[PDB]
């Protein structure tokens, strides 16, 4: 029991998280209110005081006089599903024939789509991120042709072994997923869950994935979290034998079911790094166009 | 009667005349995991007065030259009072955060600086300056302690993003002319219940100058800028021996 | 089995075609989601929340920067003379290319809605001052002085206690929606000039400094929307991302 | 349709309206959303907010 | 095998066969083999006006 | 017929896709199904029986197999000296291969749960003794003496009538999920540290032997579940199966 | 899957043919339409002036 | 010695805060365990080879020859099952041809 | 449907929940399963048990 | 920052000329006799 008036009067462990604000339905845009001109003493909308923090509440009707204006515009394709549900390149696989990097017919690669600017711009906007996706494969040769050829791809999550050949015994696939298609019949597609260990993605995690003294050498660690890294993606000829042809496969992710966190400044500098927001110090550039004077279009 | 204010937690008490309101972060006050949300099993401890309290950790000094710091939570109170060594003593920690931000000058001085929050603040490196060697930032500057560090490049925060969009962040200005103090009210931001305050800072402060101080010969040169905070519903677990990192 | 008759558009793959795709891994669920704070439903909430806008968009090299976030204001000789100019076009080269709006205004073909810029002054508490902000519809040239610019929608800004002020740049359009605009053709859909002009004069005492600096914070008003997704025009990325 | 609650937005404010053909619920399109929105969280997150025609700071 | 990409005003358009535009990361972009039948869409009325 | 349209997945193979596919042998039905005990439903029925812990991991040659089986504890000389340490990382190499739990959790991607071990005292009836296991959550390094062990969670032995004890490895982890923990930036998952030392020490009489053996049980808490199916780490098999 | 069967026509582009075709702007919605003076519903309007 | 596994819990071991724990066992089952194809058999149709160099081949039903598939069945005694068999075909190369 | 009971599983106290095209009932989809377990057939067959807070061996 | 650590109050000069510091009574005995140099400073009160 308790019996200690602090103790009884105490918030000590509330979960209840109390918000300040909560969302209003907005199918369309604000409509637009008649106004007259008011010449009052003590009202005074126009002016703000930005150091508190929040935006101007200003509104057009208190600026001008202002006519009716029944606004139907429609404010849907804003959603975070519209704008992320849209499938873009995020890897390429290269299995040439007498190459240098994949001249044994299979190729492992690391689930990351960090790679592409376009793509990685977008989500980098928010700092948490939840979603399923869907995953299309376009496979053809480098010159966009395409050949009889049959292919395997395999998800192999973390702890799963990574194939090390063409005919790496992993193959079997009798417990990883795999698809097996042919580079005639069309794209290759599937629907992916969240997988993290997390509750959501993070495309920044300001931190170290392990204790212990983070001398030099493991300073590369800094920023990577395992929540974030869902395993490797393999593909391979199906064959004992080397592929008569030389391939490329082009991956593209198309998120569905988004929730997202925690807004950020977007990036303004060219991307260097997959693991990082590493910059070209000696070529800083503003974020846009520039001009000869500030009084002169 | 919103240009005055009293902050009271703990056994300390923050005073200040001219204040501009108080920003609650994303719109939500911090409060304790509950039952849905936690997952590690063993009963917190939750220390409450010894460390919810206002810990005043750094100076700097304002300067016509500055160019803006940072600091890491929470790095910044890991080594300070029994918060600390709570923080050192348990795996898992959690808490949210009440920032104060103090920086007075006269009528006469000029100037405004930008105190905002930013959420998994990671720093990222010039790259060689050519952005052909992948260089990474060492301990002291991701996790600079109670010191702070100094930015090396503003405009872009030094992690590419334009600091123009740092407003999109819970924030505050110290416009010397209007206020002489920032407050921010911040809830535990993490994809996790609990998680290590050693190896992950959930945010970062910015205090940066965008309008730089300006004064006449023979006014009080020296600016002090002072930061304050106070940890809000702390809740530790996962108990063993102290580690400092 | 079933009489069926394939139709064009077979096989085909549109990126943003939104059907269904079979699942991998069969009766897996994901971690519960607990609560995060600051959860974004519609990139609208973005576009209301003020970002510093580079009316002072001039100087380049590197140590320099940090200058085109504020402009000057200082003594003059009392002729109303000119501040500072900028186009309105928020989807357009310039300085809105400093705000998130103007950002992410370039996720979308065209837009509609007013527009906001409020101007915060960091000069001395001595410093007073009023100025006269105007924003000049479509078919006005840049005013040649502030007896034009007046003619125009306009503010007349008194330095004081409240250290801002805000303009609106009301939705004045021909067409429900404008598309970003650029010059040629496209000029069609330009929002109009914003600028600002002395109404007095920036009056300061013996002790204070003789120039101060103003920050210009931008966002849209919540009559503004956006339609049709498309690329941004930049794509951040030289070479391969290693 | 009486399958799997593994979607990414189940449990969430925003009601959806999908289709589907596989016992799992993450094959599902991505459908319509509800259109709520709250500037405030992010615009105007002040502890005791001003109205429009006061002066913010008294 | 062919791309074909619909780029509105004020989207990159593509200046090579290897641009980087082709990433078409929102843009809406359709892949075809010349063996596929006739690719096929539905576009809506898209004027401001 | 009837208008449809292919989409992209068309002919694929997907190896967990469950579909419908064509009956070879209409109308046949199956042997009826008698009665058979032990009839499993869930792998986590499995995780939650104990099997024998190797924690005396170090002899390999085949002669001395059967002695990973077991570690022994004797006389000491009362400076609560260390009995033996072993990483409570389930699904990593080390002791946790030998139990039926570890190779079953070979097949997860995930892990989340409380995991117990039960350690059982082999000595002679005449032989006393208290030992202190304990457990340390991730951060700790392995503890130097019983004095820094002692601050984790832990259990006090006392050796009698019950032949054994459990020490239970409360989950005590940041994310809901686990995945297997391994040198490297997975080690973020370790689970920590289990070290077992003299509480007081090992007390036998004239005529009982100075040396007994301990026998380590572990298996799953009920609160332990697994998710996302993945092909266990080893393949046995080397050549093709004749 | 369920069991179908490819009848002639198949893969056949018929330009008067009046199906439908997937969306390449998934949510977009159209300007609003406002009124315009002398719309026209049918030829046959037309042959009578 | 009993014979059963230890029914000690985390609750009576140390002091433990309530967790409302909503984590899926239906990954878990023998069908979401099993139902995964994978690799049991190979057959060879060569040319001018010695195995089978008259066109036709004969597999015996067995499942055993891969590791991988028989290592899991083999975790029960007794298995009463249905299954879907997939038949892929191609050239030694993985090249499709028309046969 | 009104197929066939050819099913492995047909007689199972699991209810299964399935999708199928064909008379013959086999050649139905994995479906979803029922959710029970009984751990003690494995990890407690004793014929007289024990309390937790008890002496196992009295 | 070592003082910070105990009972403390922030003053920001302004219109209100004055703040006040309380010393609240933080004592292991009911009552304090006069404390001093000596063993008797088992009753000192503490530092400001
Ligand atoms: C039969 C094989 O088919 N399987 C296809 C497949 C495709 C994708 C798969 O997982 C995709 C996971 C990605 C959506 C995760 C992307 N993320 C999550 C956050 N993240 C990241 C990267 C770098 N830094 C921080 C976060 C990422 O790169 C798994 C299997
Ligand atoms: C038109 C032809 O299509 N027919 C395909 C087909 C495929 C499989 C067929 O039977 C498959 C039976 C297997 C599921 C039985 C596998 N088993 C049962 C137990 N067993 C075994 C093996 C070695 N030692 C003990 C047991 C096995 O190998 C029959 C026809
Ligand atoms: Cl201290
Ligand atoms: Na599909
Ligand atoms: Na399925
Ligand atoms: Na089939
Ligand atoms: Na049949
Ligand atoms: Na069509
Ligand atoms: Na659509």
């Amino acid at each position: 029991g308790d019996r200690v008036a602090d103790v009884i009067e105490s918030s000590i462990g509330d979960s209840v998280s109390r918000a300040l604000t909560h969302a209003l339905p907005a199918p369309t845009g604000q409509n637009t209110q008649v106004s007259s001109h008011r010449l009052d003493t003590g009202k005074v909308p126009a002016l703000q005081a930005a150091e508190i923090g929040a935006s101007s509440n200003a509104s057009d009707e208190s600026m001008i006089e202002t006519r009716c204006v029944l606004n139907s515009h429609s404010t849907a394709e804003t959603t975070l599903d519209s704008f992320f549900s849209r499938a873009g390149l995020v890897g390429e696989i290269d299995l040439p024939l007498k190459g240098t990097t994949n001249p044994n017919g299979y190729a492992n690669w690391d689930i990351d789509i960090t790679g592409y600017a376009q793509m990685r711009r977008k989500v980098e906007l928010f700092t948490y991120m939840r979603f399923d996706a869907e995953f299309t494969f376009v496979a053809c040769t480098p010159t966009g042709e395409v050949v009889p050829q049959l292919l395997q791809y395999m998800f192999v999550p973390p702890g799963a072994p990574k194939p090390d050949s063409r005919e790496s015994l992993a193959w079997q696939t009798a417990t990883n997923p795999s698809v097996f298609v042919k580079l005639s019949d069309p794209p290759a597609q599937v629907s992916v869950p969240f997988m993290s260990p997390a509750s959501a993605y993070q495309w920044f995690y300001d931190g170290y994935p392990t204790f212990g003294e983070h001398k030099q050498e493991k300073d590369l660690e800094y920023g990577a979290c395992p929540n974030n890294m869902m395993g490797t993606f393999s593909v391979r000829t199906v064959g004992t034998s080397k592929s008569k042809y030389p391939l490329v496969v082009r991956i593209y992710m198309r998120m569905k079911h988004v929730r997202a966190w925690i807004p950020r400044p977007m990036r303004n500098q060219n991307y260097l790094f997959k693991a990082n927001p590493n910059y070209a110090g000696n070529s800083i550039k503003p974020t846009g166009a520039s001009r000869t004077a500030i009084t002169t279009l | 009667s919103d240009r005055v204010a009293q902050l009271t937690i703990g056994n300390s008490t923050i005073t200040t005349q001219e204040a501009a309101n108080i920003i609650v972060g994303y719109g939500e006050w911090p409060s304790y995991c509950s039952d849905s949300d936690a997952t590690a099993v063993d009963k917190p401890t939750r220390p409450d007065v010894s460390v919810n309290r206002f810990y005043t950790l750094d100076t700097k000094l304002w300067e016509k030259s500055s160019k803006g710091w940072y600091w890491k939570f929470p790095d910044v109170l890991t080594e300070t009072g029994v918060f600390g060594q709570n923080a050192q003593f348990h795996y898992l920690y959690r808490s949210g955060f009440c920032i104060h931000v103090q920086c007075n000058a006269s009528k006469f001085h000029q100037g405004a600086l930008l105190v905002a929050v930013l959420p998994e603040y990671v720093i990222g490196t010039v790259a060689g300056g050519t952005g052909t060697e992948d260089t990474h930032p060492p301990y002291k500057q991701t996790q600079p302690g109670a010191d702070g560090f100094e930015l090396q490049h503003p405009y872009v925060l030094d992690a590419g993003i334009p600091i123009s969009q740092l407003t999109v962040c819970p924030h505050q200005w110290i416009n010397l002319r209007t206020n002489n103090c920032a407050t921010i009210i911040v809830p535990y931001i993490n994809a996790l219940p609990f998680d290590s305050a050693l190896n992950h800072c959930n945010f970062g402060l910015l205090v940066v100058p965008i309008s730089p101080l300006d004064y006449d010969q023979g006014a009080t040169p020296v600016i002090p800028i002072t930061i304050t905070l106070a940890p809000m519903c702390s809740e530790f677990a996962g108990l063993r021996q102290a580690v400092t990192q | 089995g079933f009489p069926t008759e394939l139709k064009p558009g077979t096989n085909q793959f549109l990126t943003t075609d939104d059907g269904v795709s079979a699942p991998i891994l069969p009766n897996f669920h994901p971690t519960p989601c607990i609560h995060i704070p600051g959860e974004v439903r519609n990139l609208l909430e973005l576009c209301q929340v003020e970002t510093i806008l580079e009316v002072n968009n001039v100087p380049t090299n590197a140590t320099s920067l940090m200058e085109r976030l504020r402009f000057p204001v200082s003594a003059q000789a009392g002729k109303g003379e000119l501040c500072a100019v900028f186009r309105a076009d928020p989807g357009r080269n310039g300085p809105w290319q400093s705000t998130l709006l103007g950002q992410l205004c370039g996720y979308y073909t065209q837009w509609s809605g007013s527009l906001e810029v409020t101007f915060m002054f960091t000069g001395s508490f001595m410093a007073t001052g009023k100025m006269l902000i105007a924003y000049t519809p479509p078919g006005g040239p840049l005013p040649k002085d502030r007896a034009t610019a007046m003619l125009g929608t306009h503010v007349i800004w008194d330095f004081g206690l409240q250290s801002s002020v805000t303009l609106v740049i009301p939705w004045i359009s021909n067409t429900h929606y404008r598309a970003h605009a650029r010059d040629g053709v496209f000029d069609y859909y330009t929002t109009g000039l914003v600028s600002i002009w002395y109404q007095t004069n920036y009056v300061v005492p013996i002790g204070a400094p003789n120039t101060a600096y103003i920050i210009a914070l931008a966002a849209a008003q919540k009559n503004f929307t956006m339609k049709l997704c498309k690329d941004a025009s930049d794509i951040l990325q030289t070479g391969t991302i290693q | 349709s009486h399958e799997n609650s593994n979607s990414a937005t189940e449990g969430s404010t925003i009601n959806y309206t999908t289709i589907n053909y596989y016992k799992d619920s993450y094959a599902a399109t991505a459908g319509k959303q509800s259109l709520k929105q709250d500037p405030d969280k992010f615009a105007n997150p002040v502890k005791d907010i001003f109205t429009e025609m006061a002066a913010p700071l008294k």
